């Protein structure tokens, strides 16, 4: 689909990026399901008073795609470059990006999977609209696991959806291993 | 300047090197009652509730108001916006907040008894031996440990975190 | 006052007696039979499967002797190097140890998305163990796994538990829900 | 009573006697039994079974036998074994660790993982390409340190689908 043009400014504080702004704020939320809103867990679509909280890698995100202007509480602008930056100095975050720049830039609407205990939640259409078929845990190639950890995500995909992606990174690159339950 | 914009504030404050400063109180019982929990002391307030104040629109920080001016303190001052966020959540939810002792901590009475609340944020590892530590800490104090975990988005969850010898 | 033999084989102890299979399985709950997943308390023909640290327990505790293939005797310190030899099976044992002795039977906590299911009296009688995940103190952890737990936990009982060893010393962090 | 004795080569088994020539004329069919040769796993499955004797050896003692003889891995076996049950027909696969078996006119490629024998991930991933590569149904098995056994199915995928 095509939402619109944009359009929307933040404060840099902290790792993350607030939007005070009540109208962006519902804007961003409305058009991509973009921010968490700081007065709502679980919005009514985009009836929430805000300020809505973007995540780093949001926030990077959508500098890039020349939708947010960051700005630090001086006032001063901060780079996309800046924000590139405070993102390659987090480990996690920073496995977490390049994951989330491709599952975003596949057309998928990205969210926190904390509550089904994974890294991304990831839905169609939206939170609220459809159901989030996959449950996404993330990976460097070089990442040692015990193989009863693999159960474990079946476990935690016991109860959604037997079925979670391992999503794996390295050089900016991402390959996706489904896994679901299986009979002999 | 022109017009001073006074209307919807219960209340007018600066800030300062360190800290705010109450100028103008213009609803007597919200000063009155910041006074009687301890947070503002002599036009003194309590940064963190400076920064809450703010963010409930009752608080304004010259001419500037609402969450613009909770960044302001909270920049400002030097705070952390997950434990300000802790600590909202907590003021909104009925407690009144201190700054514990110990670092990443806050501290709060309620049915006798008194609440010792460790901030920790998504992207920021901490050794588990640390996290035991904190808690036998805690415990010694007669505080009940708890740990909040503001995830990469701002959502905030609640554990209490208690350190024994042996299940039980 | 049990007594078993069993075979060292990989990295596991098999018990083929019938009688010593069921024996164990009945007096502590050690054990997992290779004919039955989920016992009925105790039809089942076995090879009762003993864990690497479940050999240890009760070799050193004097029930279990254990050999090779070839029949030559595998003492407890042959176990104990194999077993501290083990990175997972090393932290695991501790803990194992340490929950045995207090009078916990002690069985996987596959099932639960963890290291151990804990039970007070046993398997298909409890109907409620403690689930636990295992950590050396200098083990780094990211705050939101202290949420995947308690998400793991919202099942079963939303109080779990990290224990955490090293050099054998061991201690327990109760995890559990809560609302300021 | 076993069907059948055999004894253990240097890298084999070899049937020496059929008590029971059905038993003998079953094995060649689906083809795990050549010219005296019975395949190392499915050997070790018919002594579990009681059905193979070694010398005078019955049983899981007998099967215990072959495999740390032939120094198979016993979590490989055990999940022979199970599928054997399960009514399958697998045959040590090319790769390391794997066993490979048809039905439903597929072909599945099963990864045998034991719990305390990490692997990384890129691993997992490769494995799981080269998997599909072979037309093979990508499986992987996991063992717990108890003997439980878990199957899932492992596919590596560009995009999300």
């Amino acid at each position: 689909d095509r939402c619109a043009p944009i359009k929307a400014s933040g404060v840099l504080i902290g790792d993350s990026v607030l939007v005070t702004d009540v109208e962006q704020a519902r804007s961003l939320y409305s058009c991509g399901y973009y921010g968490q809103p700081l007065d709502v867990e679980k919005p009514r679509g985009a009836d929430f008073e805000g300020p809505l909280r973007l995540s780093l890698i949001e926030s990077l995100y959508l500098a890039e795609k020349g939708v947010l202007e960051v700005a630090k509480p001086d006032g001063s602008s901060v780079g996309v470059e800046d924000l590139r930056t405070a993102v390659r100095g987090n480990p996690r975050f920073s496995m977490l990006y390049n994951i989330y720049r491709d599952l975003r830039e596949r057309g998928f609407v990205v969210r926190s999977g904390l509550k089904f205990g994974s890294d991304f939640a990831v839905y169609r259409l939206g939170p609220g609209i459809d159901h989030a078929p996959f449950i996404v845990h993330a990976y460097s190639p070089e990442d040692n696991i015990d193989p009863v950890e693999i159960v474990r995500a079946g476990r935690l995909s016991h109860s959604v959806r037997k079925k979670f992606v391992f999503a794996v990174t390295r050089g900016g690159d991402v390959s996706y291993l489904m896994i679901d339950w299986f009979r002999p | 300047k022109g017009e001073g914009e006074v209307a919807g504030c219960k209340a007018a404050a600066r800030l300062g090197v360190e800290g705010v400063f109450v100028e103008e109180c213009f609803d007597g019982s919200y000063c009155r009652n910041l006074e009687r929990i301890g947070y503002l002391r002599k036009g003194r307030l309590e940064p963190l509730e400076a920064a809450y104040q703010a963010s409930r629109g009752m608080l304004c920080m010259g001419e500037t108001r609402g969450w613009a001016a909770a960044v302001e303190v909270i920049a400002g001052l030097g705070l952390s916006l997950d434990t300000a966020l802790v600590y909202f959540d907590l003021r909104r939810k009925g407690r009144k907040p201190l700054v514990g002792v110990r670092r990443g901590t806050l501290v709060y009475e309620h049915g006798g008894r008194v609440y010792e609340v460790l901030v920790l944020s998504e992207g920021y590892p901490l050794k588990i031996g640390s996290l035991v530590e904190w808690s036998r800490g805690a415990s010694m104090d007669n505080h009940s440990p708890i740990v909040a975990i503001v995830d990469r988005t701002g959502l905030i969850t609640y554990y209490e975190a208690r350190a024994v010898r042996s299940i039980q």
